[PDB]
């Protein structure tokens, strides 16, 4: 009977503890852990976390639960006499809160292989911290990690590696809602040397890219809308004073307006951001054009001939020169942060 | 004997009943016939993509050894305890496509199961999940969402369970209201996706498709008649006397301010997406024909210092500028059908 | 001694299985139950629900715990025997997540009476979810539910029915953010048939009515001020263009600022609503008194200063009567006809 | 032995039963509490609640407990078995969720003294919920209070009385955001006379006095300020008409869209609030300057006789009235609002 | 055998009891306590509140835990029967909920020493509160606080000692959003003096700086730059009247809106702050610079020396501006720099 098979294996009457590593003074035991992503994204910068819903799996071996009775090679269980046996250690460096999900039934599966291999899938909903440069807020590249780590073990008794082939694998169809994942993910070692010891660890990195579209048609746009506004009032004559004015104040206030709703929808970052420099780059364009219709009001009362024809040149050549001035401004700023010092690595 | 008895000497922690061994264990894979039913809905967070909702699923499946002893005193369908349910074996069932499933416990376990000599189990609980679909949004005021649930096995592969949904209406609904949304029962076409898991094995995945439209007529009442009136402002700006011209550059500039700040609040109120959205697409265009009202007025300026000229072209331009919003309304209206 | 008191009535030895209903194989059990609310509040209408505090008391009686050796007929007991003993089942159908409250204690009582009733009050906090007609929000009268219902049983089983004398008590004091809850309550029932059988229930409905003295100071008082002003703008001198347009052009600013505004606090409602209505006539209103001041300096660029003087002074006369009109006929058909007193 | 004299006190061999009241049969057991503010904040009142952090003690006798074994007259235990004997019933009637705290053990601590007297001293977590009233927001006084009451017991079996000395204390250099907390307290009875019988029951309360340098600093001054500006419109010449319009336009929408916001970072009050009359007569003042100015307007066009006159006459009548009538509403609304209420 | 061991060590046949403090009836015991920061961040004034993610260790020793037949001198146990045996008392005076941690098995490590010294290590994540100051809110330097102190034991019981050599270590690369935190922390004593008697406490304090290049990028910036527009106003000729009173009026206005975005993305204080007067006397020297130009408009509409002495107030005005908003700039800045 598969019942009384489950009790003589690891049951009371096995004389079997859960609570005893296997190998107990000798050789440490090896882990060969491999996660399932099953969805992504929730990425809030002003918080520094984003959640996942990995599918984690571990795979260990104990010559105790090796078995030769039953026919089968390999028979699944139930986790309520999992918690009787034993289960490695296993916790998340970077996260700020974890736990299982308890729908209609447990969601851990366990199997023992005929060998004495155990398999031990899990399923667990992770909110995972990695932090964030704004170097470059529009066209940044930024690498998530996940860390797992020992905490009851050293490297003496637990250590931990990836599965050879297809380590980390992605459900087909995710979509990040603001970023992209890309194919390459990197694996290494993360070994840790705490007070108490050498603890083994497991690391492995996400590669994300934001997707420049979104921010571009959202703000860039407007920005350059209110700049062509600028020079179509630098293209209006001397006569029309209150209007030329009031069209450079609105500029200024659009262009003020705008900066403080970007800089607000992000989170408080200490240096300068691109969006930041792009910004005041044209809140001072505006501000200067402004300051140019002042000096040429202020120079047409200066009579008191040649004065009026003076204003007209100078009038006429700032209004030649600044959209020169832009262009190679524009060009220059998206071309040293798309490839000269952003965009590497 | 006691109807506690018969429930004992049929299954108990004390009596020889294992509810860890499976039914029909190496036999053919249990059947187990799963239909649901809608209790409410909403909280339809567009911005995190995710919809709460609150069902009473029901399950039954059949074990040869919870079955009737006969001469128990059946008579009536037999009704179980949740306790002794507990107790009683249950097929795993979990949904992939969920942010978080909460169980609901209205001051009882909502956990009911039903006992009959067929030995047939009937097992409904009450949930609370909240499911995650991916929202599309390119023709987002008059998209139509395809929000979805799957409910699949974990602990069992195919070779071992199995689920079918219910023959007679698998998914029933109380005419629930939605705010925005409005959930039809004409369409609610579901399959199964059976996936195969890449180290595991495989597992038997049943699937809901709903299908949710999202109502235009908040937008249409509140986005699109202040964007309308702030055009005809720039068609009136045209016609004004270009004697002063101090005057015609305050519509211009106050329509961009306008549009720009309708811009901003509506996407606060909506999630980022990198594809272009409909709604973007009516505030640039509105904005780009104030710009241009306003470029005309500059050209029409410059071109005063010939008087004949510059009437004859703001005149065209007001007789032309409404005939091509117009051809390019209906046009937008046409390909967002 | 309660202590083989309680084994007597519902302990090991007393062979009272909690697994079995009162009259097992016969009539079913009935049950009277009565809700105390002690707070309201936090309606939130982007959520689509409300909560309560309310102190649900249910009575029934089962001959298994009949008692005569205490000379008292009412004892007490504690949470601890109470999970010893059979409870009848129960739960809110239309509800979104609630919870006992732990606090130094369980928060149930018990009470045995000699005859074999038995009181159950148990202190909960719900989180009901009502619909919201908001066909006239600023004038709307809500109607939110709670219904009580069993799950673990059917009618043939388990029954309910509302006590009889004053079963819905009110706590002095209470003082509800935005509404005002009716002192007339409805009760009736609502007896569900659901696929695996059929299943008792019970409905309080409460009564809501919103104030618009908020609402009213938010918006109201501001849209008629701007239309002041736009008259304000109308009278203004024909060649004063430019200030007489910038006037038009703030007003048209403001009042689509508020009217986007109004609605911050709201769901995305599919049909039109009151506030709508108004904010639309109001922006409709000085578009049109744009409108004519540029019909005006068309006429005099175009006897034309005569016309154009005439068209001035009788649309300004005209414009005012026409928003009065509106603005009573408005108010009295959302009062009295169309919406309002059900 | 202090394993054997727990096990022959309150232990299974003990022979007590945690179930039975105290002195059964017989007259309500007396319990003293004392609690201990060890915080306080998020004051919101959009949800209607405050937090607190209390330290709850409570004191009473029980003969079932009393030992006369060891010599010191005082003990110490553990919440594994602090749950193990009997405790009084005790819930607080305005909350909306409430906790324990767990940090690498339990936060209760059980004292038990040689008479009998039982120590019962449990952290605690609370989210109290107190009618707010805002007729005058910037000037008002609230009385957030706290109800301890029984739920399982009557008048009969379970009685509660504040400690005589010290009853609240509250945690040195306590800071609130915006309120501040008076030292003076007020304590009472609230006994209950519900459906299911009389209950006892204990009452507290907590002088707050909002303090209005915030609301002042962000409020008060810009519309004074705009106030001025207005009155600088009032003596630019008739001559630039555009000028005083943008002023008063401009006057118009910045008042506007303060009281907007100042309106919006309140709850939503269905009476009316003194911010709501302040904003209410500054925009009211703005539109009556706007109003004079078209008037001023309409008389100088009436002309096209001694009509420059009548104007200036008028708007520098305007100019020396407008400022005492605001100045006279100012000092009476303060006056009123500081006194009277 | 292990089974075996454990089952003398602290099993039912070992006769030891968990509930009792070791030495009882003696001296005090003494427990030397540190921990590890992992992680930081989230520090809302609004709330008055931060979050961590220590790794608190506790050090003790009990004679009734000694062993000697094991040849290693150092094992572990798990937390099933780390539950099992005397856990000395701590818990965080000023906190405002915290949690354990649960993944794939509890957080938990205990280890036995062969001396007797016993080792445990407990992950928890708190959210601390401490009162800010914003008597500078741009310039201010918060000192956020953690109190560790025991429960159910007093001083002739329980005493709590920081670890002689890195008392509080902090995790390489730890960086913080808004502030950063300074190498040296301070250590001392806290004994509080409850109405139940005498209790030991602990206390370690977090110096966090704020940094200003957020808040000058953002506030800074534009309000000279209104300023300086005002002036560019002044420099107008007096001819366009409505244009510029317009645009002084529409700069106070933007004034008073960059003002209440400040103030809303603030916590609310009862006193001043240097964003706040900032603010205001940009918006004063902006009102200013409208009133005079209004008051030069008046005094040429006075009824032909006027103008003269008009155009010689605005110049001298002119003028006289760029100085007393420089010194005003100097001043302040050098007094919040040095001063506070
Ligand atoms: C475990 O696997 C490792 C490689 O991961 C191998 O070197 C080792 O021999 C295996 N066995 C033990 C007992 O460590
Ligand atoms: C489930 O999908 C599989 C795909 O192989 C199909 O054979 C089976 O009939 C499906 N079952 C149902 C109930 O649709
Ligand atoms: C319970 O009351 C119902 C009516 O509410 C009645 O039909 C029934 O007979 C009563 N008692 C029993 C024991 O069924
Ligand atoms: C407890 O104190 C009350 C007064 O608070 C007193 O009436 C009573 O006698 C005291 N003791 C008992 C055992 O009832
Ligand atoms: C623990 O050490 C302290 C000094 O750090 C000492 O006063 C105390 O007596 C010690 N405890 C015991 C039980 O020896």
């Amino acid at each position: 009977s598969p019942s009384d098979f489950l009790d003589k294996l690891m049951g009371r009457t096995s004389g079997y503890d859960a609570r005893i590593r296997p190998n107990f003074k000798g050789p440490p035991v090896n882990v060969t852990c491999n996660i399932f992503i099953n969805s992504f994204g929730s990425i809030a910068e002003t918080t520094m976390d984003y959640r996942v819903n990995i599918f984690l799996r571990q795979k260990w071996n104990d010559p105790r639960l090796a078995y030769s009775e039953y026919p089968d090679d390999s028979l699944d269980l139930d986790p309520s006499m999992l918690d009787s046996i034993w289960k490695p250690d296993l916790f998340f460096a970077n996260e700020k809160g974890a736990n299982f999900h308890e729908v209609t039934t447990d969601n851990k599966l366990l199997r023992i292989f005929k060998n004495g291999n155990v398999l031990y899938s899990i399923r667990l909903t992770l909110t995972l911290s990695c932090p964030m440069d704004l170097k470059n807020f529009p066209m940044d590249v930024q690498t998530c990690i996940m860390q797992l780590e020992s905490f009851g073990y050293t490297m003496n008794d637990l250590i931990f590696e990836w599965q050879d082939e297809a380590p980390v694998q992605v459900a087909e169809g995710l979509t990040l809602p603001q970023f992209l994942l890309k194919e390459e993910k990197d694996l290494r070692y993360c070994t840790k040397h705490y007070n108490t010891g050498k603890f083994t660890c497991i690391e492995v990195r996400f590669h994300l890219e934001r997707q420049m579209g979104y921010y571009l048609i959202q703000m860039y746009i407007p920005s350059l809308l209110i700049v062509i506004l600028s020079w179509v009032s630098f293209w209006i004559n001397m006569d029309a004073a209150p209007a030329r004015v009031a069209l450079g104040i609105t500029t200024v206030l659009t262009m003020t307006t705008q900066s403080s709703g970007s800089r607000a929808s992000l989170p408080k970052v200490s240096y300068v951001k691109a969006i930041d420099i792009w910004m005041a780059v044209c809140l001072l364009f505006v501000f200067s054009a402004l300051l140019e219709y002042a000096a040429v009001n202020f120079v047409s009362r200066q009579h008191k001939k040649v004065f009026i024809d003076r204003a007209k040149k100078i009038d006429t050549i700032s209004r030649a020169c600044f959209p020169l001035a832009f262009l190679i401004f524009n060009i220059f700023y998206w071309v040293i942060y798309k490839i000269l010092r952003h965009e590497d690595i | 004997v006691p109807a506690n008895s018969t429930s004992n000497i049929l299954n108990r922690l004390l009596v020889s009943y294992d509810p860890r061994i499976r039914p029909n264990f190496k036999g053919i894979p249990v059947d187990v016939v799963v239909n649901i039913f809608i209790n409410s809905f909403g909280s339809i967070q567009e911005t995190t993509m995710d919809y709460r909702v609150n069902i009473f699923l029901r399950q039954k499946w059949n074990d040869p050894r919870l079955k009737l002893p006969s001469d128990f005193r059946g008579s009536d369908a037999l009704t179980v305890d949740p306790t002794m349910y507990k107790c009683l074996w249950k097929p795993d069932l979990f949904f992939a496509n969920e942010k978080s499933a909460n169980f609901h416990d209205v001051t009882q376990e909502n956990i009911l199961l039903f006992i009959f000599r067929d030995g047939d189990v009937l097992v409904s609980m009450r949930l609370s999940i909240t499911l995650s679909c991916p929202l599309d949004l390119t023709l987002f005021p008059m998209d139509t969402q395809r929000c979805k649930m799957q409910l699949e096995s974990f602990g069992y592969t195919t070779d071992d369970l199995r689920f079918i949904w219910q023959s007679g209406d698998p998914v029933q609904l109380e005419k629930i209201a939605l705010p925005q949304f409005d959930i039809k029962k004409e369409d609610i076409e579901y399959g199964n996706c059976t996936k195969y898991y890449k180290g595991t094995g495989y597992y038997t995945c049943v699937e809901v498709i709903f299908t949710l439209r999202r109502q235009v007529g908040f937008y249409m009442m509140g986005v699109y008649a202040p964007t309308l009136l702030i055009v005809v402002l720039s068609w009136l700006s045209f016609w004004i006397n270009p004697d002063a011209s101090a005057a015609r550059v305050p519509l211009g500039i106050f329509s961009v301010l306008s549009l720009a700040s309708e811009c901003t609040t509506l996407a606060a109120e909506l999630p980022k997406v990198s594809y272009v959205k409909a709604l973007d697409v009516w505030l640039i265009a509105c904005l780009l024909f104030g710009f241009a009202s306003l470029v005309e007025y500059a050209v029409v300026q410059v071109m005063l210092n010939i008087p004949t000229a510059a009437k004859r072209i703001d005149l065209y331009a007001r007789a032309l500028f409404p005939f091509c919003f117009l051809f390019f309304n209906v046009i937008y209206w046409s390909i967002y059908l």
